[PDB]
């Protein structure tokens, strides 16, 4: 009694209000911007979408007794809203239902009763007017049934009911709603029903039907249009591809479509990530660093998101092959635990010439690398270490003889260190030259000048930026 | 002063890394502990430190004796006594607090003072009371503390009674010397050379100017460091009985290489035998060494080395491996040469360097502008 | 051996630990590749004579004439004349059995210790500072699109 | 923004760039530097 | 690129004035 009567009072009253107003607004606005203002695209729909996806998702996952947040199906389950009274009595019995559940014990589901709560809910007359909020009242179920976090008598509903509301949603789209596109909701479904796939593929077998299925989905976007739909389903499938199937990887590497120059932001960062995973494994080195430097500083503003831990413990190993990293400027306080154990000792290692050491690391953490699926370092990282020394040789110097770099690099014989050089060369880490005559090594030619028509060249370049910008600014200003 | 000494500070640090220094230092750091009876510190040091001798007996009953007597006269004030604020009853729970601090730990004289700070109306004594706060926690190094207190004090209360404040503008420098960060602010704060407490605050006048000195000759070469140094008469007092700091100076400026090396080889010695100082002695020696190099270079565009070879040391070789790693660092600004041994200098045209800066602060602003507009524009 | 090296390491992320611990027959080609990698070559003819399985010589003598001409290749000489007992020096065996093959089509001169031939000097030829047609249209662009919106 | 990663699994004196270890301070590579010549 | 530069900031900072006070106007009648 202590605990429960007394822990009853301050529950009830937060997800009496606040919840039910938030749904309130957003299906009044989802309504006013589907009535008027066809062009809904912008408006507070992604807002209250991405509020829905990161708050209210998070306050709860036991069922929410007391029909707080269960009592709202029982709600909404008889709804006809064809006329001002009937749309107002659907109003009404919400606000009923809440107050019911404020005064009294109302509607409980005992995890067989969402789907008399979802087929009454499409049922007693229902409005598809508000397909959008059948959809979210719809999908809001499955992050509860979903993140529940028990994996038990939950994960086979929310298959059931993923397949429902992907059901609708085709059959919905078949009409091809017009002034509407409600593909704008749509994709966040698609990535939900993802989800539980995964979460089925960690209960049961992989996506490969998933895989099918969003094969035929991406098919039938591109062809209309793409309104965020195929830049969400690119990534999914090339994250199935890569999901511990990464084994696969001949095939994406012809997935030609082009990807949409106007995207939300926090996908591009996964399209570059993956990218530069694509390239770096099949042994592209150039393009992988640039890319994958340009995808972290893309959407990385956040309290500790997490993926940038992955793509750091990438970015070390793929430019440790090709020249030094910053060795102290990026152990900092998140990354800190993780990154310093194993990569910090092997950058320490392979600036010294420490071959023991190296393997004593290897031996020590080699169950973290293939744990973290990146395992190339043996592969190449090994033996591509004379590679830096090399480098240096080039910084330093400018006149050398090749008689002398086999004691500085302790390779004990001329001839191969010419071949090395060469080979060097010719991939172009250094432009210099040799002299095949008496074991002399030069640098280049000294830097001719720096301002004969390398400079404007870049001076081109930020202008096309700079009006575009411009041009962009003002075209879209005051709408109304 | 309100701690017994940061003398004993400097003398445990001395004894603490060197097992072998454990004979020199002790015999008078002794005779500190026993005397004031404060004892509570040295029972774990003495753990660490020479097993164990039968005094506490006699400590703990002269300790509680103070202890008691001093309680039963603040009670009798406070119970005859009945003003509050700046009241008797202040001043004795002061002599309290500061028996705990001048013997005990530091948990119970800083609740002392923090029971104590709100009863006071008078602005002067908040003062002391974040001075004595500064000194304990500057005592242990206790980082955040003193950041806190710090900013209490430079916020909250200096903006009424000024000038004693200047004992302070040398307590911003201790932390920011103690710490590697920004020998450029201690250098420049430093600049002061009227101390006023002398060994109440803290070190003796002959070791500020040697600090002074030896930061100052870091943040500031030769843009107008004579201005600053060479011509303070108020320093050539002092450096005047100190011969080795000034042949340090004039060795440097007077551009006399090898002298300038034995004087150098002899600082980073002695700055290993420290408290604050000794956690930098090796970002001291690299820094330095690396500005002589450049301002040699300087005046030369073809030099063989050679003439490095003696004007600067010895051993060819030796001055070759540190040119090559100190250019392969991007610094020491050149390139170099092996079959002949010619050091040729590279350096910039100014117009390059212009163009170099704009090329990069520009387009990190149109990144910057970028993000904007994303963000904006739904 | 057909110098598709680009396409040797995507097909061997399959293989999670046989490619290792044991079964030499995986442990052969990645070897060699770590080998040819280096700028170590003579260890290669070296250890050419151990072989796990049966003969499979039908790659190695391919393998071991690709690797002799991108080693030759990577030699790229812009000079004309180089000794060619430097040449020599280099795993091309015969003095004149395939010098005279090179020579039929390749530079230089067959074992002749002062080869003479075609050079592969090369120079940029920039001295040109006509880039005018093209330099005044970028101009008359920016000129473009300071008007036109209105 | 949630991304299904799992990412969860002492001096304050800055940047050390590159620090190696040289054992022999300044003062003995020196000192004993002199000996020879 | 000095001059192009502060053509573009100034059209940003229209831009956000106009927002602002569009949405302004539109959720003071509502």
């Amino acid at each position: 009694p202590p605990g429960g009567g007394e822990q009853e009072p301050p529950p009830p009253p937060a997800p009496q209000d606040v919840e039910m107003k938030e749904e309130a607004a957003t299906g009044g606005g989802s309504t006013g911007e589907a009535d008027g203002k066809t062009a809904a695209a912008a408006a507070e729909h992604s807002q209250r979408e991405l509020d829905t996806v990161t708050l209210e998702d998070i306050k709860e996952h036991v069922k929410q007794l007391e029909k707080a947040v269960s009592g709202k199906e029982p709600r909404f389950v008889l709804r006809a809203l064809r006329m001002l009274p009937s749309t107002s009595r659907r109003l009404n019995h919400y606000v009923l239902y809440k107050a019911v559940q404020g005064f009294f014990t109302s509607n409980n589901a005992t995890r067989d009763f969402l789907l008399p709560f979802l087929e009454e809910p499409m049922d007693t007359e229902a409005d598809l007017q508000f397909r959008p909020r059948t959809g979210k009242a719809a999908s809001t179920p499955l992050l509860p049934e979903v993140e529940a976090y028990l994996q038990l008598l939950v994960v086979i509903f929310m298959m059931n009911s993923k397949r429902y509301k992907e059901a609708q949603k085709i059959s919905d789209d078949l009409m091809q709603k017009i002034s509407t596109q409600n593909r704008r909701a749509l994709d966040l479904v698609a990535a939900k029903c993802y989800y539980y796939h995964a979460r089925v593929y960690e209960f049961l077998d992989k996506l490969d039907v998933v895989r099918s299925f969003l094969h035929a989905r991406l098919r039938t976007a591109t062809l209309r249009h793409d309104a965020d739909g195929q830049a969400t389903l690119l990534n999914l499938l090339l994250r199935n591809y890569l999901h511990y199937s990464l084994y696969d990887q001949a095939e994406k590497l012809v997935s030609k479509s082009v990807f949409p120059e106007q995207a939300n932001n926090n996908e591009w960062a996964r399209y570059l990530y993956y990218t530069g995973r694509i390239k770096a494994i099949q042994l592209e080195y150039s393009e992988a660093r640039r890319t994958m430097t340009n995808a972290l500083r893309k959407a990385p503003q956040h309290t500790a998101v997490g993926f940038k831990q992955t793509v750091h413990k990438l970015l070390i190993v793929v430019e440790l092959l090709l020249g030094e990293i910053p060795d102290r400027l990026q152990f900092r306080q998140p990354s800190l635990k993780r990154s310093l154990m194993p990569y910090f000792l092997l950058t320490q290692a392979v600036r010294t010439g420490n071959l023991a050491k190296f393997n004593q690391v290897l031996d020590q953490f080699g169950e973290k690398f293939q744990a973290d699926g990146t395992y190339t370092l043996i592969i190449r990282l090994r033996h591509n270490v004379i590679k830096t020394g090399v480098r240096m040789i080039s910084l330093s110097y400018s006149r050398i003889s090749l008689a002398d770099i086999a004691q500085k690099l302790q390779l004990d014989s001329p001839e191969d260190a010419e071949f090395i050089v060469a080979k060097a060369i010719r991939d172009g880490v250094i432009e210099a030259s040799i002299n095949h005559e008496k074991g002399y090594v030069q640098s280049k030619e000294m830097i001719d000048i720096y301002s004969t028509r390398e400079p404007q060249l870049a001076f081109h370049q930020r202008i096309s930026f700079c009006l575009d910008i411009h041009n962009m600014s003002v075209k879209a200003m005051r709408f109304p | 002063p309100k701690n017994p000494d940061l003398r004993i500070a400097q003398l445990r640090f001395l004894l603490s890394l060197p097992e072998h220094r454990g004979d020199a230092a002790v015999r008078d750091e002794l005779m500190a502990a026993v005397r004031d009876n404060n004892m509570a510190p040295y029972y774990e040091a003495l753990c660490k430190s020479l097993d164990w001798q039968i005094d506490v007996d006699l400590l703990n009953k002269m300790k509680k004796a103070n202890e008691d007597e001093l309680k039963r006269l603040d009670e009798e004030l406070e119970d005859a006594e009945k003003n509050l604020g700046e009241s008797e009853i202040r001043d004795a729970m002061m002599a309290k607090a500061e028996y705990l601090c001048r013997i005990g730990d530091k948990e119970g004289a800083l609740t002392a003072f923090r029971k104590t700070y709100d009863k006071t109306v008078a602005l002067g004594h908040r003062l002391d009371i974040v001075f004595y706060l500064l000194r304990i926690g500057l005592f242990y190094m206790d980082n955040d503390l003193i950041t806190r207190n710090t900013e209490k004090a430079k916020s909250l209360i200096e903006e009424g009674g000024d000038w004693d404040r200047r004992n302070r503008l040398k307590v911003y420098q201790g932390l920011y010397c103690v710490a590697i960060r920004d020998f450029k602010q201690a250098a420049e704060l430093f600049l002061d050379t009227v101390s006023t407490f002398t060994s109440y605050e803290l070190m003796d006048y002959k070791t500020f100017v040697t600090y002074t000195v030896y930061v100052s000759m870091i943040a500031l070469e030769r843009p107008d460091l004579r201005e600053k140094v060479i011509k303070g008469a108020e320093i050539l007092e002092v450096l005047h009985s100190l011969p080795a700091v000034r042949q340090y100076l004039f060795s440097l400026y007077e551009c006399r290489y090898s002298v300038f090396f034995q004087s150098l080889a002899v600082v980073e010695q002695e700055m290993k035998k420290d408290w604050l100082f000794a956690p930098h002695y090796r970002y001291y020696v690299r820094e330095m060494r690396i500005h002589a190099y450049s301002q040699l270079l300087e005046s030369y565009r073809s030099l063989t080395l050679g003439y490095m070879a003696e004007a600067f040391g010895v051993g060819v070789e030796f001055i070759d491996q540190e040119l090559s790693r100190f250019i392969a660092a991007g610094r020491l600004h050149c390139k170099i040469d092996k079959v002949n041994e010619i050091v040729e200098t590279n350096r910039p045209d100014s117009k390059n360097w212009q163009y170099q800066e704009t090329i990069k602060k520009g387009d990190l602003l149109l990144n910057r502008v970028q993000k904007l507009s994303r963000v904006i524009n739904m | 051996s057909q110098n598709r090296v680009a396409e040797f390491h995507t097909e061997l992320e399959r293989l999670p630990a046989k490619d290792i611990q044991t079964n030499v027959y995986i442990k052969h080609p990645v070897s060699l590749e770590q080998y040819l990698m280096e700028g170590s070559y003579n260890k290669v003819f070296l250890a050419k004579g151990n072989i796990p399985a049966e003969s499979y010589t039908f790659f190695i003598d391919i393998l071991l004439d690709t690797i002799r001409d991108e080693i030759a290749g990577c030699i790229e000489k812009a000079y004309e004349k180089i000794l060619f007992t430097e040449a020599t020096r280099i795993l091309f065996f015969n003095t004149p059995k395939k010098m005279t093959d090179y020579a039929k089509k390749r530079g230089w001169v067959l074992g002749p210790n002062n080869y003479y031939s075609f050079a592969s000097q090369q120079q940029k030829p920039e001295d040109t500072t006509i880039p005018s047609t093209e330099l005044a249209k970028q101009v008359i662009e920016y000129a473009r699109q300071l008007e036109m919106i209105v | 923004m949630s991304e299904k990663k799992q990412p969860v699994d002492w001096d304050d004196d800055n940047v050390e760039d590159d620090f190696s270890n040289q054992l022999r301070a300044e003062l003995e590579k020196h000192g004993y530097k002199m000996e020879t010549s | 690129y000095l001059a192009s530069l502060i053509r573009s900031v100034v059209a940003l900072h229209n831009l956000i004035n106009n927002k602002i006070a569009n949405r302004d106007a539109e959720k003071k009648e509502g």
